[PDB]
């Protein structure tokens, strides 16, 4: 809210009192804690493309997704972005230990909604199942690069003190496809995470419902690791109390 | 006469909100509905989508019947306008999205609805879960890393800073903004296809989990 | 001419500063315009003594 | 083969942190998961 | 993959030849010091700190003029009493390599002089050796490659400009003594004449001349001359007679109450020897 | 590491009419508000009394 | 009247540190010293100068001062500590002094209320009307930015003290807490910092 | 503007004073003083 | 714009912000200082009212 400071000399009575409003520092805390995670997300976000680069694979995200030929590459792909959460949430671990099988299904049949990515073991080591079709929809879905996303007085505020300034095949189109793939690899990976801690069937079960994750990761993901990608946000279903009654 | 270039503009930009192809929100409405509906009628090149979109004015619970080269006409058109890639299951999904809107009254306000009857047995997410496993099961791995390996990690911080550069006009909350909606579109249409009630309630159990580990 | 000093040993308390001034006239002055400090002969000539004030002059 | 709670789980540890400000002004491994592994192990063979 | 095909991206330039020095022995991890200067995109193709310990030479720069024109310069680092071969500023293609110690220092800095100087039998010998020592295939050759590529590329950059500023009309240098009647000056335009091109262009960056024609208006430096040209090379001599004083004041109590803040004459003793005219200012 | 190492009575005119108490006034308040920008850009939390304890000042009993 | 006489000591004080500013001789101003980077001796020798005026002060019986300091003017966010803007670290016997310049210039630039408040003053008119009818400067605004200076250089001194007299950790333990100084003078009269006080209040 | 004040004071009746009025229904969506100030701001500090 | 550029520095921009939407505020921002110590406004010279302010606001 406000505070006031008072000056006074040891020998005088003369007290000068000033009073300070505290919203101002609050909007340098917002705005620098913005940028800050801003910036780190950016940072992120550019170095797993640059890692995908250092693969030096020749063609582009989506074409490489559409190309339903080489499976190689979407595995190796795939494996990278993991490893990469995985670190992201361990710093200390560079590799993935014990081998990785992939598959790749083509039918929905043999996909399931909501979990493009999903791992099972053969009884001896990990298989993860890859939805190259539902990666492919999602990756080509026209993005919106024009409409904006949103207090109105710290808003104005935040308008009148913050600055702006006025070859790489890179657009926003692009960044946005990497990004979703992040995400859609973070939530398998949560996923692979609750089941290798704490077994299929508790796997299962957060398969069946995610709200397990709150407890079955806050218990070390809030403590010791990055937090989540989606912390940057606060997501929500549009008119969600209707549709929920619906 | 009427301005065609308009109507088109105004009928892609439908088909695209409807079919999902599109993570761009806008408003909607009655106008732009008419726009539609009359591009399509004037337009030659796609009758065949004005007569699918018209068959919904009946009762509209019910699966059009075409030929093959009826169905190819009728990708082929509306590739062409949305210049994409698709599928009938998309054709499913606008014609089921159109019929929803024209039977639903004029409103005051906007209606908000979940994708629906799309490709009749109801299914739960744990027979899908059982069947889809079972199969997933049977097939084999395609390809595989050995144990171990290492993760490629990038080392020219000159290539970063690049990168940094390229990327820092790109606004991120345009961008989770559309990754979010994106993968939420591709979820909603998996669920109708699969003919299984989507779970709006764990869906936003996610973000929950998410601001439930962000707090501590 | 514009006062200046040049160091001739600095190394570690041994600091000897010689003096010394630098020209204020270009490479285009000439005869009076570029004698620094004229002869006792020649100083009246080269001063504009009765543009200046009596107390300067003497 | 056993994931091992190293980071999980928070125990008590000698967290003055004006000893490390105090420090940081003045200014073959073995990791805790192998250590781990090896005291358990001993243990298997004590039994 | 992320960028465009090909594309060849922007970015700074160490320019330093000697940044490029790496051991051989990869086994052997090194790093080469440099002066942060070598990232500044100038005529200057060598840092600071490889000038200074290589050439005895530190850069410098000389205001012209209305508009403030800068022209690059280097400066003695040599002391008063250093004699013979230690005054030999920049060696000659005959005596760099035994004022340069190829023995004390790393075969990959011999190789860069080697291709400095135009000497492509020891270029050669250096290639064979190293093809026929330790595991050259497996990384020692692509290091080999990498080093020879770069400082091919740095004199494929300097040589023609070079050509074209010897050949060139509109602007004519001459290193030698202006004082005519002098004997220590010689054929001093012959001697950079047989300098390398890159040496040449780093000759022109450091020395200035003693003189300068400017259209019509000529701008002198100095009534004489800072350093002289001779078969070894360029040589920190005075070509009169004694030499001048260089204190060395950096780098390798009533006179100071007077002497307070109080403009000081740099000891420094830079470059100045020979002949320059320009046409226009191509500036 | 960067580096290493009569007409005051005029000026005492000059400055006298100032108040001293104004001066010290804003010395305070341009520290505090600068230790508050601070601590708000760093999002550290900030000890009041700590504050209060750097400009504290204790009475004696004579 | 004697609060006159001590206002009198203290303007004195503020005086001498202005001997000090002239021995150094400076050409611009400390807020244009500050707001140039380039000038890093010059921050340096200002900070150097103002300690050993404030040592001499603490300590009049003493003299001698240490002659030779590490110093390191510190530009980012990330190398500065909020409410601290001067820092007294040690490298392994290496004694480094770190600076704020942005916040120091920051400080400097803030406008100060010197007309906006009204303070009680000698204002006797008929003194004035008297007079009347028998009829190089420091601006306010200077004297207070040269205040702030010399008090945020006296703060930082009694660290520095803190740090020499007891050790890097009591320093650190200081910076942590300022307790140790609300007594102060108990020497510390010569500093300015003991002769007001300044209160924060929940409001 | 003249549009508007004219088709005011057309449909206004006679009457024995006077009407003073603001000028208003001039270029649809209403916009409060703060999404002026958010979006202008955010505009300028586009520009340069 | 100068008065609202005072408050702006001497207030934060949040003030400034403040201000802006309500200029009442400036009452207190300025006549802390204005009416003791500078010259008084420019529109001190005339008392202003706008007609039928009393009418207009009902409207
Ligand atoms: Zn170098």
């Amino acid at each position: 809210n406000k505070v006031r400071t008072v000056t006074e000399i040891v020998n005088s009575d003369e007290k000068i009192q000033k009073t300070y409003e505290l919203a101002e520092f609050d909007l340098k805390n917002l705005s620098s804690l913005e940028s800050y995670e801003t910036l780190k997300i950016k940072l992120a976000l550019s170095k797993y493309m640059a890692m995908l680069s250092t693969l030096e694979m020749t063609q582009p995200l989506l074409e490489i997704f559409r190309n339903k030929a080489d499976t190689r590459q979407i595995a190796a792909v795939v494996f990278s972005t993991l490893a990469f959460i995985h670190n992201r949430f361990h710093p200390l671990v560079t590799n993935f230990t014990n081998k990785m099988e992939f598959v790749v299904t083509e039918t929905n049949d043999t996909s399931i909604p909501g979990e493009p990515i999903l791992f099972t073991e053969n009884e001896g080591v990990l298989l993860c199942s890859v939805d190259r079709p539902s990666i492919v929809k999602m990756l080509s879905r026209e993005f919106d690069t024009e409409a904006l996303v949103n207090n109105c007085n710290v808003r104005i505020a935040k308008t009148f003190g913050a600055s702006k300034r006025k070859d790489f095949s890179i657009t926003e189109v692009e960044a946005t496809q990497y990004l979703t793939l992040l995400l859609t690899v973070e939530h398998a990976y949560l996923h692979y995470y609750i089941f290798k801690n704490y077994g299929v069937f508790e796997y299962c079960k957060s398969l069946t419902d995610h709200s397990l994750f709150t407890n079955k990761l806050r218990s070390t993901m809030s403590t010791k690791t990055s937090n989540l990608l989606l912390s940057k946000f606060k997501f929500t279903i549009e008119d969600f109390d209707k549709i929920n009654s619906n | 006469l009427i301005n065609m270039r308009r109507y088109r503009n105004a009928a892609r930009k439908l088909i695209h909100h409807y079919s999902l192809n599109s993570t761009s929100s806008t408003e909607y409405k009655i106008s732009d509905v008419v726009m539609t509906m009359i591009f399509l009628l004037r337009s030659e090149k796609y009758h065949s989508l004005f007569k699918l979109l018209e068959t919904t004015f009946d009762d509209y619970t019910c699966r059009p019947q075409m030929t093959q080269v009826q169905t190819d006409t009728l990708l082929d058109a509306v590739r062409s306008l949305l210049e994409m890639t698709i599928d009938l299951t998309t054709v499913d999904i606008m014609r089921s999205s159109f019929a929803r809107c024209f039977n639903s009254p004029i409103m005051r306000y906007a209606k908000i609805v979940l994708l629906q009857n799309v490709a009749d047995k109801r299914t739960t997410l744990e027979e899908l879960l059982i069947e889809r496993g079972e199969k997933i099961q049977m097939l084999q791995p395609q390809q595989y890393i050995n144990s171990g390996t290492e993760i490629p990690f990038c080392d020219d911080a000159e290539f970063l800073n690049r990168l940094l550069k390229h990327i820092d006009p790109y606004p991120l909350s345009r961008m989770y903004y559309n990754a979010a909606n994106t993968m939420f579109y591709t979820t909603m249409e998996n669920y109708a296809v699969s003919n299984c009630k989507f779970n709006i309630e764990d869906y936003n159990n996610i973000f929950k989990v998410m601001e439930n580990i962000r707090k501590h | 001419m514009s006062k200046m000093v040049l160091p001739i040993f600095d190394e570690d308390d041994n600091q000897f500063k010689m003096t010394i001034a630098r020209h204020l006239v270009g490479n285009k002055e000439r005869g009076i315009k570029r004698i620094l400090i004229p002869s006792a002969t020649n100083y009246q000539d080269v001063f504009n003594l009765n543009s200046m004030m009596q107390a300067e002059q003497l | 083969s056993r994931e091992f709670d190293t980071e999980a789980l928070v125990n008590f540890e000698n967290d003055n942190c004006n000893v490390r400000i105090a420090k940081t002004f003045g200014a073959f491994s073995i990791t805790e998961v192998e250590a781990t592994q090896y005291l358990t192990l001993l243990l298997t063979v004590e039994h | 993959l992320v960028p465009v095909g090909m594309a060849p991206r922007q970015m700074r330039v160490n320019r330093c030849i000697f940044a490029s020095i790496v051991s051989f022995d990869a086994c052997i991890t090194y790093k080469s010091p440099c002066s942060p200067d070598a990232y500044h995109d100038d005529g200057w193709f060598i840092c600071n700190n490889h000038l200074i310990k290589r050439f005895k030479m530190s850069k410098m720069v000389l205001p012209i003029f209305d508009n403030q024109f800068k022209m690059t310069i280097a400066r003695h680092l040599v002391g008063n009493k250093e004699r013979g071969i230690k005054r030999i500023l920049i060696p000659s293609a005959t005596n760099y390599q035994d004022v340069f110690n190829l023995n004390s220092m790393m075969q990959a800095e011999q190789l860069i002089f080697h291709l400095i100087y135009n000497n492509e039998n020891a270029v050669n010998t250096i290639c064979d050796n190293l093809k026929y020592t330790e595991g050259f295939t497996s990384n020692t050759q692509r290091v080999i490659h990498s080093v020879y590529a770069t400082t091919k590329s740095i004199l494929d950059t300097t040589n023609p400009n070079t050509f074209c500023s010897r050949v060139s009309r509109d602007e004519l240098r001459f290193f030698d003594v202006t004082n005519a009647r002098a004997l220590r000056g010689g054929a001093g335009d012959q001697l950079f004449n047989n300098y390398s091109g890159f040496l040449q262009n780093l000759i022109r960056r450091a020395v200035a001349p003693e003189y300068l024609q400017i259209d019509t208006e000529e701008l002198r430096f100095r009534n004489c001359a800072t350093c002289i040209i001779d078969e070894t090379g360029l040589v920190a001599s005075v070509p009169d007679g004694p030499e001048l004083y260089n204190p060395i004041r950096s780098s390798d109590r009533e006179l100071d109450r007077t002497l307070s803040g109080y403009e000081e004459y740099p000891t420094y003793v830079p470059l100045f020897l020979g002949y320059q005219i320009i046409n226009s200012e191509n500036n």
